[PDB]
């Protein structure tokens, strides 16, 4: 019947890797800061257009004393993007309005060109760590070379298993891979949805072309 | 078990310990040890002879314990 | 549900294995997932904030979890929000709680609102204990050595240990892993460990070996050899990795390894040794699936967190003594302080409200509070007393029955029939009679217990929103609206100016942002527009002036000579901070400040109030001969004049804003002669406008609220960092490298006004890479000068630096003040 | 095995000196420790354990 | 006993029928009057704008709007022995049941600050050009004896540190200060503003006074006295004062006692089939009976009336005369019917039907409603009344709302007798007219309150 | 005018006319104080004509 696959690691990660070219760039989802459905909504909503979004017809459809400007500071001269970030505060009448604004934990992801040896002693941006203080943080736990005999036949659970397997770097790999590609198990799927363009789609600046593109 | 997840779990509630020869111990519990050995603190100690002797502390045996009064409502168990 | 509710009913009296919890973490350092799986591993039955990503209010949960001794505990948990804006809601929760744990993410290191919160733990007197979540990132995303992740945990742990020494003169505590207050715990894939619970597993694996013993000598240059047997202080050339890399991340590492590395040829021989029991099904999953079944597997339920809760937390008990001298304005002494510290339900009883949190069908809002004394019963009628209210200030206060009382799980109401002290507990009908924190007190007693001291607030409010409906007929429909914004947020400050605008003053944009949005879709039906934000300002004069104005009052009974000039360096900061503030005996305080300051002892005599708050940036000092002769009268004028002077500098002479930084200086006094009641009314408003002339003749004041900026960023991108400051008029102090990590740390100041969408700014040029925290910091003076008429303002350009002063003040006035 | 079948049930404990202990059987262990609810001595103990050590006999004295 | 800013304050500029806000901060807590210019501050304390008010425009005696009490400023003091009683009475007038007869004034006529001269119950409103309609139904509501004085002198509802026998919320305690108010025999001016209220019954979600497109005395006194019955209740103060006598639409619910009884009536109507097929009987409560009003053209223009239709207006008359009961039985809707007034309540509300708001703007039913009765004998008595042709109960009109047809909104004038004086009474946006009782059918009525007597020889009997 | 046409709102202006024709900047502003007098001016004036000959 052809549903429901199965992947052995290694054919996912030889897979992924062919399918590399196709694959965006990041790991994260901090990119698409600004790549947000709500903001679409609101954007549509506020009749305000993102610098390289989509346009969209209008929804639906005056001295006044706030607006003078003579009572007015500016520092920093309310941009767009912040009337579509902050729609209630930047703009007026919003109505059935969703909240923008993800903020969680930097998401940061390590891969290495050249396998060396499996595991890295020290990452690539090679901060240290240079402990600084006093007496490096005495530590007054069980009397050591003392009472301490220790305990016969024991050992550390782990110690048997190699701290890295040939395969280690490919599993780590495919938790940062296109949703197909994540999973061991992934449901089937038909060809019905067309492509897998959208990573093209999402492009926010190319430069170097003709409108034609923003269209 | 009973007498472990009970024992450990009744630290700091007040609890009843008679022992072997009569000696009812009835106070708080400090810490029950593996060996079934547990100190109370604050237990009141009521001899055969009806002599109620109020102690600060108190470690009384695993062996020496005939039986043991857990306070009413916990769950180690249903 | 009942069975849970007889144990939790049984806990809760006991009042001693509950223990308030509550932590405070930076910014995505993952308390709100810890929480959610502590929540199902204790409620396996599954059943704006969500969309966001950020948490934008604190939520407080309950729970009973099992220790490694396996006795029942309660805990009484509230989650704070890691972002800075909304750290509001972290400070409730800290007043609230006995004990604060502290979140730190390993690959982040100390981060803002670490430091921050660490801080007020300290202030508040709070015990602190640490876990380090997102342990895993230095493994599976850095990919450090063993020996290397050992060091950089080493220093995470240094530097806190480091920040609450400075806090505290007394080094009462520092954290450790040997001490057990610091848990090593990663939240996603449910593994959180102290080495003594690492020590359990380890003892319950092998033989019986005494586990406290090995935890001990565990962790910390500590090596084991293999031939020693038992642990030993380091005496091998050759090399054995630390004791608490050989013992513990070695296997962590190779846990991981295995599962992610393999997780086929070798993962089900490792799980034998372990012990683990693995379905098919089970070993089918993908890798973050599987590798989080195998870890909560390993390492049992989430047990060093309980640990470190129950062996370092005061709870109950110890909770008042610590606590009710900071909260209790009696501070204890004859009656209700001695009863706070029992903590039995007797007598008094009492209830701190320190919270609202808002019903989504109605404007009335359930309060949350932490009861001190005694207990409480549904349908009681009970007093309730404002921040407003003190001794004998009955109108204020208002007395309502309770309506019903709730414990909370996550998000989960159980209604409950009675609530001990020491207990969180949410309170039915006393919404309308609270505004912001509340006490509740018995309902016709005649006990008497001072209202605890209001939320003192880590942040000043600094942005300023102006709000008005789109149609003025519904106005008062928007002003209920405020109300209940104002009841549901803690330091958010409204107010109606002169001109009848309605401003609400916020922390920063998101914080802004969010109250918005939460009026206008929850509380107020009504469209609303929105001005512009705006930053308040601070006023400070320069230098002294030559000739000082005296002024007589309606009736010419008495004159007043002042003369202002701007405080030294160190006095405004330490004033308010009540380094030196006025409760100080006048021997005690004058001598101090002579000493600090190198203050004459004539001057330190002479000095009467620090104006517009208790604890205020501005000094009033009495300075003639004049005075002395005639003390008596003196001392009552000097009183009024006081007030006056106080109210002078609160409202302000240009902005009509806070005067800062300044001292006032009396040089002669005139009051005729049994002056009687024309000296008591004429003055006030005398010494309103002999303040105001003062400041008119001693220079120029320029002011603007500045805040500090901390910039994560990769190092391609801090050019962009460095050009988008210098664009908005910031200036950077501090470029640095984090140890352990990839990225810089830039530190930075930016005006206020100017750090209107900076985060958005920085975030959109470096795509998406840095990103920007802001908390106000700092007042400074504006380089231009509060009055140039030769300055000509242009209408809608930005004005240069050398006359933003003119701009500012003009533009103000016109807006109120006129 | 035959521990399974006498849980959550009423059974009779009898110690070495005489004593009969009438409870509901809830956990027991190895070392045949029984832990009793609603225990009454032939005064009420209610909840209690009792050690195996000083333990006879163990019967039933009514459903569960 | 002079505490001598007692000399400063000016009565003239007080208004208490205004929003209850400082007017320099606009929240409703601790809200305090200015005795001096009139205007409410949040106040008490030092940096409160009631405080920098007394001192920064000279102003000391102040009110308390939501507590009994004055205070002197500037050291901050109640002013225990309140003079001052004139004041708290234009807050919060106060009434004991010897007043409610005393003179019988019936209306004896009052005077204002200005001197001017008004009948007390008998005061028309501002800004009748928005709420004329609201100002039409609490005129008849507060005339009804039994409802108004209950509200006049039931002190107890809703202080702060009441017992506990005693609270109903928010909008009962409003009505009631408007009750009160239109009562007042020593108003500081003769009319009263409730745009307040109004406002606080659209604002107020507890009230979804949300009605509008239409928006009538007949929708609002239906909204009025469903709410009343929701919000005083039984045990809770809000039908057992209501008045489960004073009407009773006797087929279901006796809600608030006083307007379930107090304002509703039954009609049973009787469906019937001939043969033997006993058709059924239905019993309805009826807060106010819509009279229909015979088959106006309104799709038809005019001269109208002597040369459309007026004069014969009277297609009216007791136009049913039993309704679809007794001669006219017209039942188009089924076999047979008679539709019987079954109980018939102490008084008794009539609305007249005058137009269907589900087509266009609206041509009415214009034909006149010929009920000025006239006939007592001692009569030129406008006796109204009106004896039932098949039984017997007799009952006096006692109110009358007139539309009026404003070539801009609509208005709704309210005309109300006056038993002592025997004076109908005109009042028309603050302006008050005697009406020659004859001649009240001239206008376009609308709604009126028809009172029983002969449940008056009961009382007339039972005195 | 304030005594005779009080309103806690002070809607007023909702109502009150303007040129649209003319620029924001050569309208009229809205001022309580400006707005006030606007109305009370108009009331002045009604006032002082008897319903049942005209009205304005
Ligand atoms: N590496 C790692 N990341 C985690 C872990 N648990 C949570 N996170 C991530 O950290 C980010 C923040 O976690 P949350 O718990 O949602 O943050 P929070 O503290 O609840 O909400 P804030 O208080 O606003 O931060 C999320 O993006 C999580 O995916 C973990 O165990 N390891
Ligand atoms: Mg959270």
């Amino acid at each position: 019947t052809y549903q429901r696959w199965q992947f052995t690691l290694p054919m996912m990660s030889t897979l992924y890797r062919l399918a590399n070219q196709l694959l965006t760039d990041l790991v994260d989802d901090n990119y698409f800061y600004l790549f947000d459905l709500k903001a679409f909504f609101t954007s549509k909503a506020l009749n305000m257009a993102i610098p390289g979004g989509p346009k969209f017809e209008p929804l639906v459809r005056d001295w006044n004393e706030f607006n003078d400007i003579n009572k007015i500071i500016i520092r920093q001269p309310i941009r767009t993007e912040y009337k579509i970030a902050f729609p209630y505060l930047y703009n007026n009448l919003p109505h059935h309005v969703h909240l923008t604004w993800y903020h969680t934990p930097n998401v940061v992801f390590i891969k290495t060109e050249d396998p060396d040896l499996p595991a890295f002693y020290f990452d690539p941006l090679i901060n240290p760590i240079s402990h600084r203080h006093s007496v490096k943080s005495q530590e007054p736990l069980p009397d050591d070379d003392e009472e301490f005999e220790l305990p016969e036949f024991v050992e550390p659970f782990l110690k048997d298993t190699p701290l890295y397997t040939d395969n280690t770097a490919n599993g780590i790999a495919l938790l940062w891979a296109p949703r197909p590609f994540n999973l061991r198990s992934g449901r089937t799927r038909r060809a019905l949805d067309i492509p897998l363009v959208k990573n093209w789609y999402r492009e926010h600046c190319p430069a170097g072309q003709p409108v034609k593109v923003r269209v | 078990g009973v007498p472990i997840k009970v024992l450990h779990e009744a630290e700091g509630h007040i609890v009843t310990c008679e022992t072997n020869t009569g000696e009812v111990y009835r106070g708080k519990l400090i810490e029950a040890e593996d060996n079934m050995n547990c100190q109370m603190s604050n237990i009141t100690v009521t001899y055969r002879d009806g002599r109620v002797a109020q102690l600060e502390q108190v470690y009384i045996r695993g062996s020496k314990i005939r039986f043991l009064i857990l306070p009413d409502m916990l769950k180690n168990a249903p | 549900t009942v069975y849970e509710m007889d144990f939790l009913a049984d806990l809760m009296d006991n009042s001693e294995l509950i223990r308030n919890v509550t932590l405070c973490g930076h910014l995505h350092h993952g308390k709100t997932c810890f929480v959610d799986c502590l929540i199902e591993q204790t409620h396996p039955e599954i059943r704006t904030e969500q969309e966001r990503g950020v948490g934008i209010k604190s939520t407080p949960v309950t729970v009973v979890l099992p220790d490694t001794k396996g006795k029942s505990y309660l805990f009484n948990i509230m989650d704070t929000p890691g972002h800075v804006n909304f750290s509001d809601e972290v400070t409730a929760g800290l007043r609230i709680s006995d004990g604060v744990v502290l979140f730190i993410d390993a690959a982040e290191g100390v981060m803002l609102n670490t430091e921050r919160l660490i801080k007020h733990a300290v202030q508040e007197r709070l015990a602190v204990t640490v876990c380090i979540n997102k342990i895993d990132r230095l493994i599976l995303e850095l990919k450090l050595p063993p020996t290397d992740a050992y060091y950089k945990l080493r220093h995470i742990v240094d530097e806190v240990n480091g920040l609450i020494s400075m806090y505290s003169t007394d080094e009462n505590l520092i954290l450790s892993p040997l001490l057990g207050n610091v848990c090593f715990s990663s939240s996603q894939y449910s593994i959180c460990f102290t080495l003594g619970s690492f020590a359990k597993i380890y003892a319950d694996t092998f033989g019986d070996i005494n586990y406290q013993e090995f935890a001990k000598r565990l962790w910390g240059d500590i090596y084991f050899n293999p031939k020693t047997r038992k642990f030993t202080k380091k005496a091998p050339t050759s090399s054995s990795q630390r004791s608490f890399v050989e013992f513990i991340l070695e296997p962590l590492y190779k846990i991981l390894a295995q599962v992610v590395g393999d997780v086929d040829t070798s993962l089900p021989r490792t799980l034998d040794e372990l012990g683990i029991h693995l379905t098919k099904e089970e070993l089918k999953l993908n890798i973050r699936p599987l590798l989080r079944l195998v870890c909560k597997k390993f390492f049992g339920e989430f047990t060093g967190f309980v640990d470190m809760c129950v062996q370092h937390i005061p709870s109950p008990k110890v909770g008042a003594k610590p606590k009710i001298e900071h909260t209790y304005t009696g501070g204890v002494d004859s009656d209700l302080g001695e009863a706070m510290s029992d903590c039995d339900p007797d007598g008094p009883l009492m209830c701190h409200t320190t919270k609202m949190y808002s019903t989504d069908d109605g404007v009335q809002f359930h309060a949350f509070g932490r009861v001190l004394s005694g207990t409480i019963h549904a349908g009681q009628p009970v007093k309730v007393l404002g921040e407003n209210y003190t001794l004998e200030d009955e109108e204020d206060s208002q007395i309502c029955t309770v309506g019903r009382l709730w414990i909370s799980v996550a998000r989960y109401h159980i209604e409950v029939n009675r609530v001990p002290a020491g207990n969180w507990v949410l309170i039915e009908g006393v919404d309308q009679p609270i505004v912001k924190t509340a006490t509740i007190t018995e309902p016709r007693g005649n006990e008497e217990a001072q209202i605890f001291r209001p939320l003192k607030f880590n942040t000043t409010s600094v942005i300023k929103i102006a709000v008005e409906p789109v149609n003025p007929s519904e106005l008062p429909k928007m002003l209920d609206g405020l109300r209940k914004v104002n009841k549901s947020y803690p330091s958010l400050t409204t107010k109606v100016e002169e001109s009848g605008e309605h401003v609400i003053l916020g922390t920063g944009e998101l914080y802004l942002d969010c109250v918005m949005h939460d009026l206008r879709k929850m509380y107020s039906e009504i469209d609303i527009k929105v001005a512009d934000p705006v930053v308040t300002f601070c006023e400070t004069v320069v230098e002294t002036s030559s000739l000082k104005c005296f002024a007589e009052t309606p009736n010419k009974k008495n004159k007043i000579t002042m003369i202002a000039e701007p405080l030294e360096k160190g006095l405004a900061e330490d004033i308010e901070n009540e380094v030196v503030q006025i409760t100080w005996n006048r021997k005690k305080l004058g001598e101090f400040f002579q000493t600090k300051y190198d203050w004459d002892l004539l001057a330190a005599r002479s000095i009467w109030a620090f104006g517009p708050d208790a604890t205020g940036p501005n000094i009033l000092v009495d300075d003639t001969l004049p005075s002395e002769v005639d003390k008596a009268l003196l001392g009552s004028v000097k009183d009024s004049i006081v007030q006056g002077f106080q109210w002078g500098t609160r409202e302000g002479p240009l902005c009509d804003e806070l005067i800062r930084n300044v001292k006032f200086k009396i040089l002669d006094a005139v009051v005729a002669q049994e002056p009687l009641h024309r000296g008591g009314g004429q003055i006030i408003p005398t010494a309103r406008r002999v303040v105001y002339s003062a400041f008119l003749m001693a220079t120029p004041r320029l002011m603007e609220p500045y805040y500090f900026v901390e910039v994560q960023a990769p190092a391609d991108c801090v050019s962009a960092v460095y050009t988008v400051l210098a664009r908005r008029r910031g200036h950077v102090t501090q470029d640095a490298p984090i140890p352990g990590s990839p990225l810089y740390t830039i530190k930075a100041f930016i005006p206020a006004i100017d750090s209107f969408g900076f985060e958005t700014d920085l975030r959109t040029h470096t795509q998406g890479q840095a990103f920007s925290l802001s908390v106000f910091h700092h007042w400074q003076i504006v380089p231009g000068d509060p009055l140039d008429k030769s300055i000509v303002i242009r209408p809608l350009e930005p004005q240069p630096a050398p006359h933003l002063a003119r701009e500012f003040m003009i533009k103000t006035r016109r807006r109120k003040g006129l | 095995s035959k521990m399974l079948q006498h849980i959550d049930y009423r059974m009779r404990c009898i110690l070495q000196d005489g004593r009969i202990f009438i409870g509901t059987f809830k956990a027991f262990d190895k070392h045949m420790n029984l832990i009793l609810c609603d225990c009454d001595e032939f005064r009420v103990l209610g909840l209690v354990l009792l050690r195996g050590e000083n333990l006879v006999s163990m019967t039933v004295e009514g459903p569960p | 006993r002079h505490c001598p800013y007692l000399d400063t304050i000016n009565r003239s500029v007080l208004d208490f029928d205004f929003e209850k806000l400082c007017s320099i901060s606009l929240s409703h807590i601790n809200a305090y009057a200015c005795l001096v210019c009139g205007k409410y501050f949040q106040g008490r304390g030092l940096k409160s704008h009631a405080y920098i008010h007394s001192v920064q425009f000279s102003h000391h005696v102040f009110l308390n709007l939501h507590t009994l009490k004055f205070y002197c400023l500037p050291d901050n003091y109640e002013i225990i022995d309140s003079s001052l009683e004139d004041i708290t009475y234009v807050l919060k007038p106060t009434f004991t049941k010897q007043q409610i007869a005393n003179l019988d004034k019936q209306a004896k006529l009052s005077r204002a600050y200005d001197g001017t001269t008004y009948l007390p119950g008998i005061v028309g409103l501002n800004n009748i050009k928005a709420n004329d309609y609201a100002n039409a139904v609490l005129q008849a509501l507060s005339n009804v004896p039994p409802l108004r004085n209950y509200f006049l002198e039931e002190d107890n509802y809703k202080n702060i540190k009441r017992p506990p026998g005693d609270i109903m919320f928010l909008l009962v305690q409003r009505f009631g200060e408007l009750m009160r108010k239109l009562w007042n025999p020593r108003n500081f001016k003769a009319h009263v503003s409730p745009h307040e209220m109004l406002q606080a019954v659209v604002l107020c979600s507890k009230k979804t006074f949300q009605i509008t497109k239409q928006g009538d005395g007949v929708d609002f006194l239906s909204w009025f006295l469903n709410a009343l019955h929701s919000a005083l209740g039984g045990t809770k103060k809000k039908k057992k004062t209501i008045v489960t006598d004073v009407f009773q639409g006797s087929m279901r619910i006796f809600t608030k006692k006083l307007p379930h009884p107090d304002l509703p009536a039954e009609e049973k109507e009787q469906l019937l089939h001939n043969d033997e097929y006993q058709e059924t009987m239905v019993e309805s409560t009826f807060m106010y009976l819509t009279l229909d009003l015979p088959t106006a053209p309104l799709y038809k223009d005019e001269k109208e009336q002597l040369i459309i239709p007026q004069v014969p207006l009277f297609n009216i008359l007791a136009k049913f005369n039993g309704i679809t009961e007794k001669e006219y039985k017209t039942y188009k809707e089924n076999f047979l019917k008679r539709f019987q007034l079954t109980k018939l309540p102490p008084y008794l509300i009539f609305c007249i039907k005058r137009f269907t708001k589900n087509n266009f703007f609206v041509e009415k039913n214009p034909t006149i409603v010929n009920f000025p009765i006239t006939n007592v004998d001692l009569r030129e008595y406008l006796s109204e009344e009106v004896q039932a042709v098949h039984k017997n109960t007799t009952y006096d009109l006692i109110a009358n709302i007139v539309h009026d047809g404003k070539p801009s909104e609509g208005s709704y004038r309210i005309h109300v007798l006056h038993h002592g004086t025997g004076k109908w009474y005109e009042l028309q946006d603050l302006q008050v007219t005697d009406i020659l009782p004859q001649m009240i059918t001239l206008s376009e009525a609308y709604i009126q309150i028809w009172k029983r007597r002969d449940n008056d020889e009961t009382n007339q009997q039972g005195a | 005018y304030l005594t005779e046409h009080p309103d806690p709102n002070n809607e007023n202006i909702v109502g009150y006319n303007n040129k649209k024709c003319w620029p924001r900047d050569a309208r009229m502003r809205l001022m309580k104080h400006d707005v006030n007098l606007g109305r009370a001016v108009f009331w002045d004036i009604k006032n002082r004509l008897p319903r049942s000959v005209t009205t304005v």
